[PDB]
């Protein structure tokens, strides 16, 4: 009874339910992003850019070259270089 | 051993604790032995003889089958608990002419039969066809 | 041979030569449903020709459902003029047929053990991933979809003489094969 | 004395524990994405199957990289050549020599081998003492809960 | 703020002129209207979804849809509504759907 | 964003203005109202008339107003 | 049965807002009078650039511009066709047919295009 | 990748295991597991035998612990309805899973489908559908020199 046939994993196929459901992260027009970002900036000072994300839940690509064209990366020697919403 | 030290071996194994935050929980209880199998080509299991082992250089080792209870939490008050009966782990090289040997209790006939000398001792391993005593 | 292979199909892809904005076109649209989330595209679909079209962005089109030619380019100049009411500068370039799907029955039965086993340079076999054979046409471009019911689907086919060409030559091959 | 099982339980207990350490290793990636696991899949059964088995084949314990401190000559090919020889292979004893073995001289017969270890059999050359076989009703305790 | 569906209702409507026969004597600031509003509708969404466990059935003939913003707009010719306890007949009907 | 969040939308939107083509300065409050950022914080009007529109090296005061900073650059 | 659940509305909207009549500083005075007005208000081509080689091509563009038919308003939790038909899962939600109001918590339907 | 050269290499050695099975032991699904299988051959140039019926009768009937006499008759069965087209486009598994069926309840060793449908991968409701289509000739399919512990006639219907 052990590795029975399986067309695909339950887990496989639940996982995928859920992703099919969720659906891709759409682009939003960049005035709302912006000012989700600027909103955000208020919690913490520097964010990173995996959980900044989550947070804007926009494509990595968009969010890069929108972060980009204000926010820039300062290099920290204790853990990275990362992201700061700070345009200057 | 294998009536006592490889069911406590597993049993003094701790849970396993897994946090992503849903907690996953993974615990081994129960261990379970087939007679030595050898499968084929297409997959078929059938009994292995020792001689079989001998002559074809097969290794006399049985399937090791664990029970495994699987718990997951979703941190939503929900709790689900599954089990996975008879787990296979892996295969135990068998002493031969042990209780866990296919053997074990039959008459010198039917060791005959299986071109088994009845006064072979048995007490040793067979690994790849060479019969293998264990030194105290 | 007496059978000719019917249209099930057509693809085509226009150029409406202009940036467009989904958001605007499915709010004004009659028929477009359009999903980010999903789909990149905006999905329109009108019923006189019954063809489905997908809109992009760019103002490149995408037209499908067409059983023929024709209804591909009327459907898909239908589709440009929608959305050049809807104020867009939407114009008919490099208008392309991408794909076509053709359907037709041998009305006989089809051993594809046999065919595969002869023709296992160009047929795939698997009963376990689908029924049908698939055969992949070389001189023709054709990828042929071979049943034991004796229906076969060709399709990859960018003009219609590609369907016949490639039907005409499979049907000697599975008159061969005649169960 | 050290027999089959002992010696099998210390391998067991380590590649049990490879086992154990190899499924968090493959659930714990497959919870980092998020996906639930799937356990059969997570088991690698090969730790339990090679690992046992490649300790007789050799007499090696342990894992292989560690054959420095691992002991050697604990599994040996059966003696075939006569009934007794196979015997006498199936009841042999060892005495590692070792740090142990320099501090006190094992090779000579000691008093308390009365009934317990054969006094005549013994190998001739470098192992005359060390390696020992049992008296015929010698009898090796398999071990008990003290509880 | 709000996902805004029943204000273009006749409950809706009738919140709304009332809202707006306060502003013209006066009473009520703009900004106050609004939040009465999103209140409403929270108040009202919270309410069909908990008091309301009644089940029905329809059918009809499909003349037009559309899809933006996760809002369908299905416009329905010649739909039957049956009911365990009544039935209705409506020549066109618009559904407004949102999740 | 509040104290850091409206600074951003004025510079940004100031960079744009320039790009079409419009040298004339522009007041704070001008600015504030294509920026959407009327019902920003009094203590940060005085902050950006004091402080960001000066210390920053792309803004030119003019008359009183500001301007963009365009002969700095290289054009 | 309808009635009845207006009221129940009106009691959780006046409950809802006196948290907010209170802490914009509006006396509350101001929610007795808005029920009042509240009720009584409801009782060859080889060149083809040119695309007017086709007229009226398209039906009548008013239809959303009345919106004075009857008026379905509901959520979806699943929408999907098969090559004919529409299919529709919609869970609460609520109709004005005919003026007459009517709420619903699931419904199904199919329809044809 | 692996899993469809485990697949491929199974079936160039004689021994096939169904892609359900190559699954079972893989993270990868059966849909990718085909995906791969078919880019592989046209990569290596390279084709596979047509499985048969009988390429998957030992193992299932093994596991099913099934008699050696169980175990010829269903192949004799299987190889016999395929011979006599009784089951024209039912994939090979589907009817070695009803021939198992048809010879398991003939015997003394009786197997629900539901049994079956498990080693074998396939649901009961197509071993329903095939063994629907082979029952009909029972009596021909079946080895003549076959014990019947239970009466070819009285074999259930369904």
């Amino acid at each position: 009874t052990n590795y029975k046939p399986v067309a695909n994993h339950q887990y496989n196929i639940e996982y995928e339910r859920k992703k099919k459901e969720d659906g891709k992260r759409a682009r939003a027009d960049k005035q709302h992003v912006l000012d989700m970002l600027f909103s955000a900036f208020e919690k913490h000072q520097y964010y990173n850019l995996k959980d900044l994300v989550d947070i804007t839940k926009q494509p990595v690509v968009y969010l890069k070259e929108i972060l980009k064209e204000i926010g820039v990366q300062n290099v920290k020697g204790i853990h990275k270089n990362t992201w700061e919403l700070k345009p200057e | 051993f294998i009536q006592m030290s490889v069911q406590r071996i597993v049993e003094d194994a701790p849970p396993i604790d897994l946090q992503a935050p849903p907690r996953y929980l993974l615990k081994f209880e129960q261990i379970y032995l087939s007679k030595p199998t050898h499968w084929e080509r297409d997959g078929a299991p059938s009994p292995m003889m020792p001689n079989e082992a001998r002559l074809r250089n097969l290794t006399y080792s049985a399937p090791l089958y664990v029970d495994i209870t699987k718990t997951v939490i979703k941190e939503g008050e929900e709790q689900l608990q599954t089990q996975h009966q008879k787990t296979f782990i892996g295969k135990i090289p068998i002493m031969l002419r042990s209780t866990y040997c296919l053997l074990n209790g039959l008459t010198d006939r039917d060791l005959c039969e299986l071109n088994e000398c009845p006064l072979d001792p048995g007490g040793y391993f067979i690994i790849n066809g060479s019969e293998k005593v264990l030194i105290a | 041979s007496g059978i000719v292979p019917q249209l099930q199909n057509i693809v085509s892809t226009v150029n409406l030569g202009c940036k467009l904005d989904l958001k605007t076109i499915a709010l004004r649209a009659r028929n477009a449903e359009y999903n980010p989330k999903r789909f990149a595209a905006v999905i329109m679909r009108i019923r006189e020709p019954r063809t489905t079209a997908l809109i992009f962005s760019s103002g490149k089109m995408v037209c499908t459902g067409a059983k023929s030619e024709e209804q591909s380019r009327l459907a898909a100049r239908k589709y440009a003029r929608v959305v050049q009411k809807l104020g867009f500068p939407a114009k008919f370039l490099d208008f392309k047929i991408q794909n076509m799907v053709g359907s037709c029955d041998v009305k006989f039965p089809i051993r594809l053990e046999g065919l595969v086993l002869t023709h296992q340079q160009f047929s795939s076999y698997e009963p376990e991933l689908f029924p049908g054979l698939i055969y992949r046409m070389i001189k023709p471009r054709i990828v042929l979809l071979i049943f034991v019911s004796g229906k076969v689907v060709l399709t990859g086919a960018k003009v219609r003489a590609e369907i016949y060409e490639a039907f005409e030559n499979i049907y000697p091959i599975l008159k061969g094969f005649r169960k | 004395l050290d027999l089959a099982g002992p010696l099998l339980a210390f391998l067991f207990r380590g590649m049990f524990k490879n086992l154990l350490k190899e499924v968090r290793i493959y659930a714990q990636k497959f919870i980092d994405r998020g996906k639930d696991f799937n356990l059969e899949l997570a088991i690698k059964t090969r730790i339990i199957s090679d690992g046992l088995k490649y300790s007789l084949a050799t007499g090696n314990w342990g894992d292989q990289k560690k054959a420095h401190q691992a002991r050697a000559g604990v599994s040996q090919v059966l003696n075939r050549l006569t009934f007794a020889s196979t015997l006498s292979h199936l009841r042999r004893l060892n005495s590692p020599i070792g740090r142990d073995g320099k501090l006190a001289k094992p090779r000579q017969l000691h008093n308390t081998l009365w009934g317990m270890v054969c006094p005549a059999e013994t190998p001739e050359g470098h192992a005359v003492g060390l390696v020992k076989n049992l008296a015929l009703m010698a009898y090796i305790s398999v071990g008990s809960q003290p509880s | 703020m709000a996902y805004q569906l029943y204000r273009n209702t006749t409950l809706g409507n009738s919140l709304q002129e009332s809202l707006d026969e306060l502003i013209q004597s006066q009473q009520i600031t703009p900004q106050l209207a609004l939040q009465v509003l999103l209140q409403f509708d929270k108040a009202i969404n919270a309410a069909l979804a908990q008091r309301v466990r009644n089940r029905v059935n329809f059918r009809g003939s499909l003349n037009t849809y559309r899809f933006c913003d996760n809002v369908w707009t299905f416009v329905l010719n010649d739909v039957e509504f049956r009911e365990v306890t009544e039935l209705i007949k409506v020549d066109k009907v618009k559904i407004v759907a949102c999740d | 964003g509040y104290k850091f969040g409206v600074l951003a939308k004025i510079v940004n939107y100031m960079k744009t203005r320039h790009q079409r083509g419009d040298t004339h300065p522009l007041t704070l409050d001008e600015i504030l109202d294509e920026t959407q950022h009327l019902d920003i914080g009094l203590k940060q009007k005085q902050w950006l008339m004091t402080e960001a529109l000066v210390n920053n090296p792309k803004i030119e005061v003019i008359d009183g107003k500001y301007a963009f900073k365009p002969k700095y650059n290289v054009r | 049965t309808v009635p009845k659940l207006y009221r129940s509305v009106i009691e959780d909207v006046i409950n809802d807002v006196r948290d907010i009549f209170l802490d914009d500083g509006v006396d509350e005075q101001v929610l007795m009078e808005l029920k009042t007005l509240w009720e009584n208000k409801l009782m060859g081509q080889v060149e083809e650039e040119p695309l007017n080689s086709e007229d009226d091509v398209s039906d009548e563009e008013g239809q959303e511009l009345f919106d004075t038919e009857n008026v379905v308003v509901c959520q979806y939790d699943k929408i999907h066709r098969s090559k004919n038909k529409w299919k529709f899962h919609l869970k609460d939600g609520i109709m004005n047919l005919n003026g007459r109001d009517y709420i619903f918590s699931k419904a199904i339907g199919d329809a044809e295009w | 990748i692996a899993s469809a050269c485990l697949y491929i290499a199974c079936r160039q050695e004689g021994v096939p295991r169904t892609f359900k099975e190559i699954c079972a032991v893989s993270r990868i699904s059966k849909k990718e597991i085909g995906r791969c299988f078919k880019l592989i051959l046209k990569a290596l140039e390279t084709s596979v035998d047509l499985i048969t019926t009988g390429d998957f009768m030992s193992r299932f009937c093994s596991n099913l612990c099934l008699p050696k006499q169980v175990q010829m008759a269903a192949t004799h069965i299987a190889r016999k309805a395929v011979e006599l087209d009784l089951v024209p486009g039912r994939s090979p598994i589907s009817v070695a899973a009803a021939a198992i069926y048809m010879a398991s309840q003939a015997s003394a060793e009786k197997r629900t489908q539901k049994e079956i449908g498990d080693i074998a991968g396939v649901a009961d409701v197509t071993i329903r559908q095939s063994y629907r289509l082979i029952y009909p000739r029972a009596p021909d399919l079946f080895p003549t020199d076959f014990k019947f512990d239970t009466p070819v006639d009285k074999l259930p219907q369904l």
